[PDB]
DNA sequence: CCGAGCAGCATCATTACTTGTGAGCGGATAAC
DNA sequence: GTTATCCGCTCACAATGCCACACGCGCTGCTCGG
RNA sequence: ACUGCUCUUUAACAAUUUAUCAGAUCUGUGUGGGUGGCGUGUGGC
């Protein structure tokens, strides 16, 4: 009853995807699916409709690394080191890697449930920063966000109208810097 | 741009300073209400505190706040703390002496992040934010250029609430007066620290300070090129209420000068 | 300071990227990445290895010499360390001070 | 393309011709060096190798040599000389028979 | 779609005869 | 075994000055960008 | 058809404590202000 643990291997700067591909391909090559459970590359999908990048954006939990459900053995070890573009086994001493803890797996998977559940636009806003308005009704004016909302997403923002400052309910789509 | 929390804090400080100034011209309404050994807490302090807290709650109903009066009002997000002194040097206010300031600092994860002090009388606004520096109404603050003890002006506060160390303090005072140029005694540790940030005093030291008074100045002098320390170079000051600060060389000279006279109680 | 490590351009958008700027870019990139990981639930082995990599990067910045090489791109030769700007016949001592 | 263009463009050996004098040009085409990849460098060149070896006679000139740091490391091929089918230096001689 | 910018890369084995000297360290070698 | 002794090996550290002239000095699949 | 019958001539004050006889500057447009670092190579002495 060989329980395949979870290990992590260093990928390269901009190679992670094709690395995971080639990994599964070499698994199929040696038919060692029993030894290699799943190659996990967690990611994130931050969604903004305008502001350059539009309607989506793809982040990752952490670059340069790939997560595998391998089982520990020298054969599997070289099977992962006989791949195009990886570094050694991220962990303890080389040729004797350190499987990541189960708590790590559980926490990361809770992270994945959270991120995949709600498409959460990052580059968020903080109550107290000043910001302009690129929208028709208040073109190029500038006030301070007095409250940030996410579901309603309507930027309670104090701005100067008729002398007295007053809140305004303009949406994210028209905010300036910050 | 600008730092957000800094902005909301400076709004709070503006409102509080305006309230204090408005009440400063009716000494028949603000009475002397003592709390401990000559630490008055007048009703105006309570009003300014309430105003500041209200203004904050609009933008952070979740941040835990600290205040000498209301102790520690917990918040649903207690990773960030708001330390306040609505009034510094209550005695200087009750005597209607026009030299005092309100101090608001925001710590994140324990490390102080932003600080502001506001003197309404002279209308001076010392702001400071880590990673951007310190400003006095738009001027950068690089403290005093002193590099010795001669010609140096030393601001200080006296342990007039912990008078047991008086002799000790006075002892060191004498020692200091053998090397420095002149002293300053204003009565508001926040404003003294601020002056250190503005170079208007070549350094500063004090014994017996509450943790909610230097929190608005220590970051000020830090981002003002100066440094702080305990009376021995450590960092237990946040608990001992014993501060010594100034530009680095002057701090070194002062520490090497004081280490001998120091009563081992403070060590 | 920015002056002593200048970024002089060329006839076009070609800038002489002094090695100091590149090493600083690398180390600050590692620092930002590692901090962003620290707030993001910090998988232990990952933060460990990233701390090691950041130590290597700051090491290279203070001195490209020890523990290995950090040669520049497109030019198989090391990057000018800070120590480089002091030692040797090119450092400020034997080049501009004396 | 990158490899071949990097060789022919930026290599320790490649260099635009010393083209100011027909003789200079010629003597720069038939120039033998010991520096460059695979070769030793002038700092650690060693005081010995720079010397002329009696097997040089007729094979590589003992006179033409840049005076300076790199002496002997930059020689010039003899006139009648020729490269062998392997890469050695052959020299023509006359087959002396009985008398 | 497709051109222009860009972010962190040992890009496998990328090897590499000495240069001469000094200092230090891990480990053989011998006294108590 | 201890205890120090010394030795083989490793690694760091130095390489004339000037000049002059010449030549050259990111990239590459991610990022963005409309 | 089948919860629905007058309630009775318009906003409804904060101001507050020695004290008093009120107790010259409205200028300029004189002017400085509107490609290099590194590496490599060569050669020279
Ligand atoms: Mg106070």
């Amino acid at each position: 009853a060989p329980k395949k643990r979870w290990y992590v291997v260093q990928a390269f700067s901009g190679f992670e995807g094709r690395v995971a591909t080639s990994l599964r391909e070499h698994i199929k090559l040696h038919n060692m699916e029993d030894l290699f459970g799943e190659v996990m590359v967690p990611t994130e999908e931050v969604v903004e409709i305008r502001g350059g990048q539009r309607r989506k954006s793809e982040r990752k939990f952490f670059p340069g690394y790939v997560l595998v459900q391998m089982v520990m053995n020298d054969a599997s070890w070289h099977l992962v080191r006989s791949v195009p573009r990886v570094m050694g086994f991220i962990g303890g001493t080389s040729d004797r890697p350190a499987p990541i803890s189960d708590k790590e797996v559980d926490a990361i998977m809770n992270r994945l449930q959270q991120v995949g559940d709600k498409p959460r636009p990052k580059t968020l806003f903080e109550p107290g920063e000043m910001v302009r308005v690129n929208d028709g009704p208040f073109a190029d004016f500038n006030g301070v966000v007095e409250e940030v909302d996410y579901e309603k997403s309507r930027l309670k923002v104090s701005v100067s109208i008729f002398g007295r400052a007053t809140p305004v309910e303009l949406d994210f789509s028209q905010v300036e810097k910050a | 741009a600008m730092h957000p929390m800094l902005n909301i804090a400076v709004r709070a400080a503006r409102k509080a300073g305006n309230l204090i100034a408005k009440n400063y011209e009716t000494p028949d309404a603000v009475e002397a209400s003592q709390k401990g050994s000559n630490d008055f807490v007048t009703n105006v302090d309570k009003a300014a505190e309430a105003v500041i807290i209200d203004t904050i709650r609009k933008s952070y109903p979740q941040h835990t706040i600290i205040t000498e009066e209301s102790g520690e009002l917990e918040g649903t997000d207690q990773d960030v703390q708001w330390v306040i002194d609505p009034l510094d040097g209550t005695t200087n206010f009750i005597k209607r002496l026009p030299h005092f300031a309100v101090s608001i600092a925001v710590r994140i994860k324990g490390r102080t992040e932003v600080a502001v002090v506001y003197d309404p009388m002279r209308n001076e606004l010392f702001t400071a934010t880590r990673g951007q520096g310190a400003q006095l109404n738009g001027y950068r603050l690089r403290g005093s250029t002193a590099r010795d003890l001669d010609g140096t002006i030393l601001a200080t506060g006296f342990p007039f609430k912990a008078k047991q160390y008086a002799t000790t303090y006075i002892n060191i005072v004498g020692k200091l007066f053998n090397e420095c140029a002149d002293f300053r005694r204003t009565g508001s540790a926040a404003l003294d620290l601020a002056y250190v940030a503005a170079g208007r005093v070549d350094g500063f030291f004090e014994i017996g300070l509450r943790p909610w008074d230097f929190a608005a100045g220590e970051l000020l002098v830090r981002e003002a090129g100066g440094i702080v320390s305990d009376f021995t170079g450590g960092h237990n000051y946040m608990l001992t209420g014993n501060i010594v600060a100034g530009n680095p060389r002057v701090v070194k000279a002062m520490l090497a000068n004081m280490r001998d006279e120091l009563s081992d109680a403070l060590k | 300071p920015p002056d002593l490590r200048p970024l002089v351009p060329l006839d076009g958008g070609r800038f002489a990227t002094s090695d100091l700027n590149d090493l600083y870019r690398r180390v600050i990139n590692r620092n930002n990445r590692l901090k962003r990981l620290l707030d993001l639930a910090a998988p232990d082995i990952i933060v460990r290895n990233e701390k090691r990599m950041l130590q290597e990067a700051v090491d290279a910045l203070l001195d490209n010499g020890r523990r290995g090489r950090a040669i520049t791109g497109s030019n198989k030769r090391p990057l000018k360390s800070l120590a480089d700007m002091i030692k040797g016949k090119q450092g400020r001592f034997r080049q501009n001070l004396l | 393309s990158a490899a071949v263009k990097e060789f022919f463009g930026s290599s320790q050996l490649s260099q635009f011709m010393d083209q100011n004098n027909p003789l200079s040009e010629i003597t720069h085409k038939r120039r033998i060096s010991a520096l460059g990849p695979g070769g030793l460098t002038r700092e650690r060149a060693g005081f010995e190798v720079r010397d002329v070896h009696p097997t040089h006679y007729g094979r590589v000139c003992p006179i033409e040599t840049p005076e300076g740091p790199n002496i002997g490391l930059i020689n010039s091929l003899s006139v009648y000389a020729q490269t062998n089918e392997y890469g050695f230096l052959e020299t023509p001689y006359r087959k002396v028979t009985d008398g």
